[PDB]
DNA sequence: TCCATGTTTATCACC
């Protein structure tokens, strides 16, 4: 009768994602003006295609595959989604068209229309942007080629950035319990993010989860505002950790465990008895996932 | 028969709403000042009567004639032929009453108004269905043409009545990006809606190239929100009719601009001028609640939008524009400033930084001296007339121990450590001969120069002007 | 009554009826409050179908309230261009009528854009029960809410009022919505809102009494 | 089926990759920001190149090199001679037009994109540089000879730094097709990346 | 309910 939520948190490497929308001769990413400062976003979108693909990945059938058209993307290979079981892994059986289902009495199902599972925000960096540039030079294809060479070579400029990405999960709904298996399999793919954004084969970045901490109440999402971190030095403590500390009694600490595995560091004993009698366990996010997926599906 | 209409500005959702109220009022106007006008009243008694004008509501009565002539005059189109540069030749509407007050050289201002309206709001080809129709007729042979009439009269009969939108007026009500879902409307508020372009300010915006090329691309339309109807009527007339007639190549000067909110700010700029001018008229406020912006482009067979905007027109900002004509005419890179100052946005101006992405783009192509030499010095902060007299100090003494193309000597010299200097985005050694060569100023030395900041790139600025 | 606060980190008001570019606005809907009251009672909504349009609501029977709205800091915006999800608006064909599997098949991008913070202290004039439920809800067995609690007497904060045709307004919202159903109907009439900025409590103009 | 991936490093020596692009007078390299320091940096390009070329050296079948004859940079033997049938490292190139072999369509039926199997990432340093270390000097003219005529006498200086550097990389496992001899020559080749440089 | 089309203009203000 609880929906437990989750914070992920990612190890520095350069940036490959590139936001399109291209000005002169450089690839521009989006930017907020959080403090009047420049950040990187990561749409929820090419996160939920990642999170799909791995499902299609693992063996999970599916009912919907965006493949490689030679005149421009699309997504096909679906059919009729009358079964949620098979089909839109419990997930957004979106549908529009009012000649469906021969006029939904055959179906004699819901239609899926706005069925929302795992909600999902999306990432934030944690560095500013100073404007970098690496060169770029493309080459013309041929000089004799029947293929077209562009009519000229022209160089142009990139710019990248080392950077980790902060992220809240929102997991929610009590109403997840018809296929546990599915709920695991979708846990451990998380556990297993790798090529989250499709931004290109070189210079690739990847998702590695590390210190993934949060739990709450069977209550709405509140207390910690999954965000108001440093830039990697130390970044659970001055958010929560202080809080959780003078609120010892006050916030519950048995159902909140610790935070970030950064404690099989520093500090360790400390951390393991003064703060509370909890699950604090941290070897390994996948264990971490299976057992708190075990509990979840417990009650 | 009589027809009878009747409307207010306090329930319309649109400011091209109120727009088009003000248009059709100047279509009028300006049909009761035209001779064949009351020839065609007293042949075929035409009835065309404007029976309220106050500051909220107003009336209208007219019968089929009338409408016919509204027709006709607003919807009069012509036949213009144009070379490549195998003949081609365009039809581009009359314009209606932009005709009656463009005395402008060439009526400049027009063919811009011309090629937008054909252009966007025209896109689709019902505008040339019923342009190209209506083209070359004459007015004084008694011309006219009923067909499209009669069903719009048919259907202003049922004003209460609804029926659907189109791509011809604001976009939107078509496909509505999720569900297949119509709009509402009732149809005397889409007649309305036939005369709001005319009211539009147009302005041409580009984007600058490495070789500086002013290349144009798409338009600015600019469109008021009307508060007083009964005075927004009477300022226009002069207010369009006092344009700048500066002309440069294919464009007015003023037809330029680099950034939407430009053409935005320029129109409150004129409005006040003629406020000074014409009489019974006090604040801007009163005349003008909001201004929108939008910025358009048609590509293909499809319309692209960039940006819209409506934001608070307000009075301060009237020593903007003579703030930037005496600063960036001479450079092209100081409209970054402008764009600065349009809770912690009140006095931002007085940092401006505008060194980020200003020099980044300058590096390569715009790089072929001390024009912006003192430029990048506040930038490196984030004082200066003690560091002039120690460098001229220096060389003085050095001519002096030793006792007309040196301004292309000085140019490259510089050059050489400006360059090196943008990069560290030894320093502590040619100013160490310069002090040498040389007191409350001289203590502040100790303190304004040992930031890191200030040792990487502030201190090594000033002492270049010298050699 | 009694009001309170809340704040969330990102945001997005897609003012309906926007066609290809997407805008916004710097203070949520009426209807859009509306809803997440309702959505924060646990009270489900009246209408149970499905089909080509979803928000058949009758007026017939509905929980009576008045609602005000505040804000304390200005926020500014972003735009994102990523991809939007079409929908046909020409004859087109091909591979469209050949699955049709809620299709929506044709896909080009063109712009949005979204909030940078958001913090409000919003005020409510509601019967005892529906305040009891919504205690029950909260205390009880996409990005838009981050966390709720009521504080409010103190932080104290501008508010909003309709406008009368006299002087000017000042950093005012384009558009406002009361109540409105997706089929043929009237909307709303009143559109214009403009902010006060003062300490102590709105004035009795600035509380509106929804007819929902 | 066995994914893996590594990453390696080399022996500390003066750096090699010189862009050279910042004005007459100086030769810069590229850098980046890392944690208020700057760093050396070397682009996949490079590296993708080299391998490239030892795929040429191994006597290897091949459907792309360079001609260096002609007046600025050009690739000749990757779209000339080849129908894209099978590329080095089944990367199956790919450009876009009007037409392209008749859409390669009817002749030969694979995806107008591309493959790219292979996986790489950023080379970047371990210790910072401090500013410029070396100098320099250009002759004046061909003399007596009228052939150069540069008519320069310049004088200028370079950039160099001592740094080891080390890179990641990565491979799929489940990629099967014409492995066996294919991929295993180009790991084997991994160990040498000896001409990855700009001079 | 379902059949249809279109573009044509080059360039300028500082010490």
């Amino acid at each position: 009768n609880l929906n437990l939520f989750a914070t992920i948190l990612t190890y520095p490497a350069p940036a490959s994602n590139y936001r399109g929308e291209s000005e002169e001769n450089r690839s521009v990413i989006q930017k907020i003006l959080k403090d009047g400062q420049k950040y990187a976003i990561i749409s929820p979108e090419s996160m939920r295609n990642a999170l799909r693909e791995m499902l299609i990945e693992l063996g999970q059938p599916n009912n919907r595959t965006r493949l490689h058209s030679e005149d421009q993307l699309a997504v096909e290979f679906k059919e009729y989604p009358n079964p949620d079981k098979f089909a839109d892994d419990f997930l957004f059986g979106y549908m529009v068209a009012q000649t469906n289902d021969a006029k939904e009495m055959k179906k004699l199902n819901r239609p899926a229309k706005r069925d929302s599972i795992f909600r999902c925000n999306m990432a934030v960096a944690v560095n500013p942007y100073k404007y970098d540039t690496v060169f770029y030079q493309s080459p013309l294809n041929a000089g004799d080629s029947a293929w077209k060479n562009s009519t000229s070579s022209a160089l142009l400029h990139r710019e990248v950035t080392h950077t980790a990405f902060q992220y809240p999960f929102a997991l929610a709904g009590k109403d997840c319990a018809a296929k546990p298996e599915w709920v695991k399999a979708l846990l451990q793919a998380i556990a297993e993010l790798n090529g989250v954004a499709g931004g290109h084969a070189r210079a690739y970045y990847e998702f590695a989860p590390r210190s993934v901490v949060a739990r709450l109440t069977p209550k709405l999402v509140a207390g910690y505002q999954t965000y108001g971190f440093d830039a990697e030095g130390n970044w659970l403590e001055l958010s929560r950790l202080t809080a959780t500390d003078s609120d010892n009694l006050d916030l519950p600490a048995n159902e909140f465990w610790l935070g970030g595995e950064l404690v099989r560091k520093m500090d360790q004993e400390q951390k393991a008895q003064l703060e509370a009698m909890g699950a604090h366990l941290y070897a390994n996010p996948e264990k971490l996932f299976a057992d708190l997926a075990d509990s979840f599906l417990g009650v | 028969e009589i027809l009878t209409l009747d409307f207010n500005l306090a329930e319309l959702p649109s400011a091209q709403h109120r727009a088009g109220l003000a248009g059709l009022i100047l279509m009028i106007r300006e049909l009761k000042k035209w001779p064949w006008f009351k020839i065609r009243q007293k042949e075929k008694d035409v009835l065309l009567s404007i029976e309220n004008l106050d500051q909220y509501g107003a009336s209208i009565q007219l019968n089929l004639e009338g409408l016919i002539a509204l027709f006709d005059l607003a919807y009069l189109s012509f036949t213009e032929e144009r070379k490549s540069k195998y003949f081609y030749d365009v039809i581009t509407p009359q314009g209606g009453f932009l005709a009656g007050w463009d005395k402008s050289d060439g009526q400049i201002w027009l063919r811009i108004w011309r090629d937008m309206f054909w252009s966007i709001i025209k896109g689709v080809p019902a505008t040339r269905n019923p342009f190209n129709n209506r083209c070359g007729l004459n007015l004084n042979a008694g011309d006219s043409f009923s067909k499209d009439v009669e069903s719009v009269w048919k259907s202003l009969q049922n004003a209460e009545k609804t029926t659907g939108q189109s791509g011809a007026f604001y976009l939107g009500a078509m496909a509505v990006n999720a569900e297949n879902v119509s709009t509402d409307d009732l149809i005397k508020w889409q007649f309305l809606l036939h005369f709001w372009a005319f009211v539009a300010q147009v302005y041409c915006p580009y984007i600058l190239d490495k070789d500086g090329k002013r290349n144009f691309n798409g338009y600015v339309i600019v469109i008021p929100d009307i508060a007083n109807l009964e005075d927004f009527c009477d300022i226009l007339p002069d207010v369009l009719s006092n344009r700048n007639s500066k002309a440069f190549g294919f464009r007015p000067q003023e037809s330029v601009i680099d950034v939407p909110e430009q053409g935005a700010l320029e129109l409150l700029n004129l409005i006040k001028q003629r406020i000074a001018k014409k009489a019974g008229s006090g604040l801007l406020s009163d005349l003008i609640v909001g201004v929108e912006v939008i910025h358009a482009e048609k590509q293909g067979n499809s319309i692209k939008l960039h940006s819209v905007s409506y934001l608070q027109p307000n009075e301060e900002s009237v020593d903007d524009y003579n703030a930037i004509k005496n600063s960036y005419y001479c450079p092209w890179f100081r409209r970054q400033l402008l764009l600065n100052l349009v809770l912690a946005s009140q006095s931002w101006l007085k940092r401006h930084p505008w060194y980020g992405f200003g020099d980044l783009l300058s590096r390569i192509p715009q790089r072929w001296s001390y024009f912006s030499h003192d430029a990048r010095q506040l930038f490196t902060q984030k004082y200066a007339e003690i560091v002039y007299k120690i460098a001229q100090g220096f060389v003085l003494s050095k001519l002096s121990s030793k006792h007309p193309k040196l301004e292309r000597e000085y140019n490259d010299k510089k050059e050489k450590v400006v360059n090196e200097a943008f990069l560290a985005i030894e320093k502590q050694a040619f100013i160490d001969y310069f002090v040498s060569t040389l007191q409350d100023e001289f203590v502040d030395f100790a303190q304004k120069l040992f930031q890191d900041t200030d040792e990487i790139r502030s201190l090594t600025l000033l002492a270049l002007s010298s050699q | 009554t009694r009001y309170l606060r809340l704040k969330a980190p990102f945001a997005a008001f897609r003012p309906f009826q926007s066609g290809s570019f997407r805008s916004t606005t710097p203070v949520p809907s009426f209807s859009a409050v509306y809803g997440l009251l309702l959505n924060l009672a646990g009270i489900e909504q009246r209408q149970e179908v499905e089909g080509k349009v979803t928000l058949i609501k009758p007026k017939a029977e509905l929980p009576k309230l008045a609602i005000a709205i505040g804000q304390v800091k200005p926020s500014s915006t972003s735009l994102i261009n990523q991809q939007l999800h079409n929908y046909p608006v020409g004859n087109s064909g091909k591979e469209f009528a050949s699955r049709t599997f809620g299709s929506k098949y044709w896909i080009a991008p063109v712009r949005r854009e979204v909030l940078v913070n958001l913090d409000l202290i919003i005020g409510l004039q509601s019967p005892v029960e529906f305040w009891q439920k919504l205690d029950q809800g909260l205390k009880g067995e996409n990005f838009l809410f981050d966390e709720i609690y009521p504080i409010e007497k103190p932080d104290l904060a501008s508010w909003y009022c309709p406008l009368e045709p006299d002087t000017r307004p000042n950093q005012g919202a384009c558009r406002l919505t009361l109540w409105i159903d997706r089929e043929n109907n009237t909307q709303t009439t009143i559109k214009v809102f403009s902010p006060s900025d003062f300490r102590l409590e709105p004035p009795a103009k600035a509380w509106q009494q929804l007819p929902g």
